[PDB]
């Protein structure tokens, strides 16, 4: 006879999808841009941004701290400090959902200060080098 | 035993 | 004299950012933070984030975009679906790592077809041929 | 005229439009009588008889087995233990009848078996079937 | 409601209407690649490689020979000396393809071969074809 | 002249109002409208409104008043709990009728104690003494 | 003879206990939940005055609220602003009625309750008001 | 307080 | 077989 | 080449 | 419930 | 556009 076994020696195989994490983030951004399953609105000086709490906690120490408190976890509207610049925040939000940080002369300091407020020190460190 | 797959892993949600 | 920061319209690309985000999502899941759905596969329960499920699976994408069934928190998969296969695919969604053992290869493959994860199925088809 | 030529006057081709079905039915009858069946497929608890030629015609798996040089004169094959005998049975009947019988409760088994046998066109039809439910 | 059941909700049968033709084409491809052929038929010294199962499927003669359990392991069969190698080649292609190829000038050979192989439905179609001529 | 209606503070009492409300809640439950929790009893699932569960059960009252337990939508009862007993008690909560058959009386009674429905337990004790 | 077989209900028929004040007990607990702001899921805004309630209790009593919350689009609204013509005090009387079975009419507000109940499509309340 | 008992149905009946 | 129970059916949630 | 379609049974039917 | 599928049913062995 | 690739960790790592 002969025995057809898919992995004979009771083997232990793993497939690593080298672009999976990138594929997921793009789909998260697609959901965000179509307002699907977004569960918080961040308000930055009368401007509104819709987002997923999980993505915010993954990227920002500030949001990680807010949403690890149970009392604060089921908030659906967060008003950032009035000092924070809407354009700076929109650039950091796009960074969270796309891995890309866009800097033009005239918003570099805005992105940088927004990044400390959100406690994204790795972004801040990369911004500091950028000068 | 590890193997690297480099193609797209999941469906692409459209714009 | 005028000290101006540039005007090179620049973009910084963080090449491990998406991988970092996914790991943090997996950490949130394992600490049961903000998971919002329970998937029931033959009496067995799996907690997850809907957005991650919609990102990876056309089946779940279709459920959670149904306008009427907006408040679903429990999904009962068909009785035929194998809990172990589903768990491997769930770890795959959160880690980019698909773990196959002798004895569950077909289960993962068929479950991935049910979940409409065609790219995973194709990778499995390549897998069992060699 | 005192003579005439009785000649068959046609370069023609006759196409017998149900010959292929007739052959498949006769292959099924031979299989049902154990006539020239030359492989036994062992699927866990259960044994199945078939013609290697029909198996290679329908399944990329068996095609690779039986064009393998060492593995060509095999007379008993044990499938992977994961494979369900009922799923294999449905696909074997498909090979010999063109009819694929799906019951509530075995759709996933049939599909998984067909992925194992590398019957991709069946897998695709099963995918369509699942989506309609 | 907080829950939903994702259930495959059809007992169905899918009928693949070109499956039989697809099989025969694959049997023919095996023959032409000499894959799993198990008999040589020899007609006036000409050699024809074939699958025994397809022979019993189409021909009463080969059906009768190979349902004999002792003759079932023959690997070379020489037809009767009367049989025309060209007639046989035409019927063999028929068995594997559904096409019966006739030239002006060989119908009688094809018919006689088909009568020897005991392929009566072919003989009947040849009878009609002849009468469309003479 | 001054036409001023009535003046005493009058009160109209709708003697079947609460019974009416309860029937409409039951109709909502059966039409799966606004039910917001699934109770799992050894693999069987029951959908209900949290407010009705808290109204009737001390056990559910304590779960749903926990500050942390704010997003619970799936509650797994102890594996010992009998699904048929629970279903009889759930029907009771929404209808005021407790249906007891030979073969499930002790299950209803003990489940009612687990759910901390002491008044129902007392009524079952009176029942079983007859 | 020397043996006996114990059955809790021998005639394996069908017994039913009817709790004649259960529905009243449920409603009282619902009102307690409301007054303690436990599990309320909608706030009704009536001329900048706010009222918290359970959607199910509103849908059970009011054809208006039944219609709103049976719309899937409007089903997960958490703040509903009533028409400015509606009187906050009249609304408060009907809300208490929903949660207590008891409608309180004082000199000076009977008409307010009357119009409000018609707006909420509470016709049985409206008719009982008209007799009054 | 003057209380009066109303015994008719108090609210619409949500249909099955 | 129906029987009527007239005592309080459930716990009273406190004010 | 003149092609002709025959639609009847082409071969003997091997019995059950 | 019978359903007719009209596409190719099996792999095509190449020449 | 001046594009630059940063390869270090991009965000805080949530602990287990």
């Amino acid at each position: 006879s002969s025995d057809l076994y898919l992995r004979p020696g009771g083997g232990d195989s793993q497939i690593q999808f080298t672009r999976h994490a990138s594929d997921v983030l793009l789909n998260l951004n697609r959901l965000r841009s179509r307002d699907i399953l977004t569960d918080v609105v961040i308000v930055v000086s009368r401007e509104q941004f819709r987002a997923h709490k999980t993505v915010l906690m993954a990227c920002s120490g500030l949001f990680y701290s807010i949403f690890t408190d149970q009392l604060k976890r089921n908030l659906s509207v967060i008003n950032l400090d009035p000092e924070i610049n809407p354009e700076g925040f929109n650039i950091l939000l796009d960074f969270m959902y796309t891995s890309r940080l866009n800097l033009r002369e005239g918003n570099i300091m805005a992105v940088m200060a927004t990044a400390m407020y959100l406690q994204m020190e790795h972004v801040v460190d990369t911004c500091r080098k950028f000068i | 035993t590890t193997i690297k797959e480099m193609g797209r892993s999941i469906h692409e949600i459209p714009r």
